[PDB]
């Protein structure tokens, strides 16, 4: 049945993100150094996976996101022209 | 099924 | 409130999520996704892994803005209809195949 799993994963943890979101966690964050901690790890662990997708293609704040408007950019335009070489190939 | 969904869904805090 | 312990399984569900994706992350990035393409003959499968690729960097960057405590998801929101934009692309050009 095909079933893709790696999507299915990266829908859970949206998911367990976006709930984890919904809470005051800036409250908690603030007011529990313990808190703070392991989830900036969590955070960080959910940071090392998407820098290793990062890595597999290789192709300050303001200096990041920049840079990574610059990938998802790269990542598209391959996208733009395999399209446009299937709708050629057709016509 | 769209799995884009899962951006717009509402939490489900507490 | 002052009560965190209701705070804590969220993220345990996050935490557990995490480690679920670690394994098809590895998987995907196993080997360099240039190489990947090489592996492949068909157009369309090179268009479906290079969405995907899209998609899960799009989504990580979402889950990762969302954990910040990022009021503004719009820069990400963009991104993520430009990318629905370019899957759409790709099932309108098979149903065109079909039809043809
Ligand atoms: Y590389
Ligand atoms: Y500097
Ligand atoms: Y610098
Ligand atoms: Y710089
Ligand atoms: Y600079
Ligand atoms: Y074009
Ligand atoms: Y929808
Ligand atoms: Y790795």
């Amino acid at each position: 049945e095909n079933p893709d799993v790696l999507l299915s994963r990266v829908i859970n943890v949206v998911r367990a993100a976006s709930s984890l979101a919904s809470q005051d966690v800036d409250f908690y964050k603030n007011l529990d150094r313990g808190f703070s901690k392991d989830l900036k790890s969590k955070a960080d662990k959910l940071a090392d996976m998407a820098n290793e997708i990062i890595l597999s293609i290789d192709e300050d704040i303001s200096d990041l996101w920049n840079n990574f408007g610059n990938i998802m950019d790269n990542l598209l335009e391959m996208s733009d022209h395999s399209l446009d070489k299937l709708n050629c190939a057709i016509n | 099924t769209d799995l884009f969904d899962v951006f717009e869904e509402t939490p489900v805090e507490l | 409130m002052e009560d965190i312990e209701k705070i804590k399984p969220y993220v345990r569900s996050f935490s557990k999520a995490l480690d679920e994706l670690k394994p098809e992350i590895e998987k995907l990035t196993s080997k360099s996704l240039d190489e990947q393409l090489l592996l492949l003959s068909d157009e369309r499968a090179k268009l479906e892994l290079i969405n995907r690729y899209a998609y899960v960097l799009s989504s990580l960057m979402f889950a990762n803005m969302k954990v910040l405590g990022v009021k503004d998801m719009s820069p990400i929101l963009g991104e993520l209809k430009r990318v629905k934009s370019y899957m759409d692309k790709a099932k309108q050009y098979d149903n065109r195949i079909t039809k043809s």
